[PDB]
């Protein structure tokens, strides 16, 4: 099977590139490689463009991916900007009767500005929260996506905007995947 | 600070395929015949174990026909394929799964040292089998938190 080296990319502005890489583990197959960013709105805008959109893997190997800004710098520049990758593997061989399958990796690109105060190690720690009866509303003033997980559903919460979640009980806990796809300490909840 | 990599999926064996036998025509008589479900395992590996259990995957096919969208059409043969016959996916449960963006979260175990998850599939019947050839076709989407 073959996996991508990241689970997500940030793209700073004003960057010509950037990579991820496609790694196929298995020396005895062969896989077409077909790869495509889309939109908040899954749909496929040409915003960046991933290059090469298609290409043959065939054994033990590691190929890069390029992943190019076009937007012509008319993305908002005071926060973040969510995109798709998408990248779909496809097997390619016979013995008749089987359910052939072809996976896709999808993970979040985020198109990240210049010049932003809050620098993004300290994000999290400003996640707010405002209960409801029956729906915990979480409160993101930064201009980061942030990613809540454990939160004791989960929550991508759009910077500068809201997410809300659905006999729950009164102290709450959740932490973070930071831009490592790594997880940030857990945290207590605050109103 | 070393950023997480994503999982390497597999689905048994490494052609990326599952072995759903012969197609008993005369035992897939009328609608809602089913045939005896094969199992088969998807493994999410080289990748921390938060990462795969976070991450919510589907599966994607294009339907028999608009009747029967959770049933998956037949991939067609030059020699023409079974016809009224397709290939349905169950989760670990042998409820049937939907074929569209309708995502879920994966459930993956640490079984065999590395998070796997059960599913199995089987042909469904949506009228009187004919002989053919039956493969079928089917993406799986993992989408990462």
């Amino acid at each position: 099977g073959v996996a991508l080296g990241a689970t997500r990319v940030i793209y700073p502005a004003g960057q010509k590139q950037e990579q991820l890489a496609v790694t196929n583990n298995d020396e005895n197959s062969t896989y077409l490689i077909q790869s495509w960013v889309e939109n908040a709105d899954g749909v496929k805008d040409g915003r960046f463009i991933v290059t090469p959109p298609l290409f043959a893997m065939k054994g033990k190997k590691e190929n890069t991916l390029r992943i190019l800004d076009a937007t012509n710098n008319q993305l908002p520049q005071d926060r973040e900007s969510l995109f798709w990758m998408n990248v779909k593997a496809i097997p390619s061989m016979l013995t008749e009767n089987t359910l052939q399958l072809a996976i896709i990796s999808r993970i979040k690109l985020y198109y990240r500005p210049a010049k932003l105060a809050l620098p993004p190690d300290q994000a999290a720690e400003k996640l707010r929260f405002r209960r409801s009866a029956n729906s915990l509303t979480l409160i993101n003033p930064t201009p980061y996506y942030l990613t809540v997980t454990e939160l004791n559903e989960n929550a991508l919460v759009p910077p500068m905007g809201e997410s809300t979640v659905k006999d729950a009980g009164s102290n709450i806990t959740y932490r973070t995947i930071n831009d490592y796809g790594a997880l940030t300490p857990k945290m207590t909840g605050v109103m | 600070e070393v950023v997480n990599a994503a999982c390497a999926v597999d689905a048994g064996s490494v052609d990326q395929t599952v072995q759903l036998g012969q197609v008993r025509t005369a035992s897939l008589a009328q609608e809602g015949a089913t045939s005896s479900a094969v199992g088969f395992n998807i493994q999410l590996n080289d990748c921390d174990t938060n990462v795969a259990s976070k991450a919510a995957v589907a599966f994607l096919g294009t339907a028999i026909d608009a009747g029967h969208t959770n049933v998956l059409a037949l991939q067609s043969s030059a020699a023409g394929s079974a016809t009224n016959v397709g290939v349905q996916i169950l989760d670990r449960t042998g409820a049937a799964l939907t074929l569209d963006g309708a995502t879920f979260s994966s459930e993956t175990t640490l079984n065999n040292g590395t998070n796997t998850i059960p599913f199995q599939a089987r042909y469904f019947a949506t009228g009187a089998a004919t002989p053919g050839a039956a493969n079928a076709d089917a993406t799986f989407k993992v989408q990462y938190q």
